């Protein structure tokens, strides 16, 4: 991801990588996803395992 | 932490470890003897 | 109502028990925090496995209700 205080050092390489066939997340993109990680389905998934 | 190595490890990262690992369990180590005595056994937390 | 007994006489424990057990284990609630502080609201978690379990538990029941004769399969709790 990109923008952050982790990797955003790192920012300026993320349009050489996608080259490789690969995808950086925007924050907001990244959040999309472990909130997509709260979705009802997921939830019983993981009570079970 | 950035551009510490190996002999560059000292307490600032001494530190961090007990942010994330040591804390966060006895974190999560810290929830459940909050249900467990209230008996919460099917509203549990997920973790992420 | 009794709990000042529940402290004394084991054979009565040994009921109050009895229900209060099977009742978490089977609708998930204990009436020995029921009557002790009589809440407003009380609020059920269904969870893991013993959550289901007990959800339909909850939605396992029917209102059957004599209207044409019929013994209507009528939902219990609908919001379930």
């Amino acid at each position: 991801t990109r923008g952050t205080g982790l990797m955003s050092a790192n920012n300026i390489i993320a349009e050489g990588i996608e080259k490789m066939g690969v995808r950086t997340f925007s924050q907001k993109e990244m959040a999309f996803n472990l909130l997509g990680l709260l979705t009802p389905e997921v939830v019983e998934l993981c009570q079970k395992s | 932490e950035q551009g510490i190595e190996l002999e560059h490890i000292d307490s600032k990262s001494e530190f961090a470890h007990r942010i994330m690992l040591t804390n966060i369990l006895r974190m999560m180590g810290c929830v459940k003897k909050q249900k467990s005595a209230r008996g919460i056994e099917t509203r549990p937390a997920q973790v992420i | 109502m009794g709990m000042d007994l529940y402290k004394t006489s084991k054979a009565a424990q040994d009921v109050w028990n009895r229900a209060d057990n099977h009742f978490k284990d089977t609708y998930g609630f204990s009436i020995l925090d029921i009557v002790i502080n009589n809440p407003v609201n009380l609020t059920i978690h269904f969870g893991g496995e013993k959550g289901k379990r007990i959800r339909e538990n909850y939605s396992a029941m029917i209102f059957e209700t004599i209207v044409d004769g019929k013994l209507k399969t009528e939902k219990i709790f609908k919001e379930i």
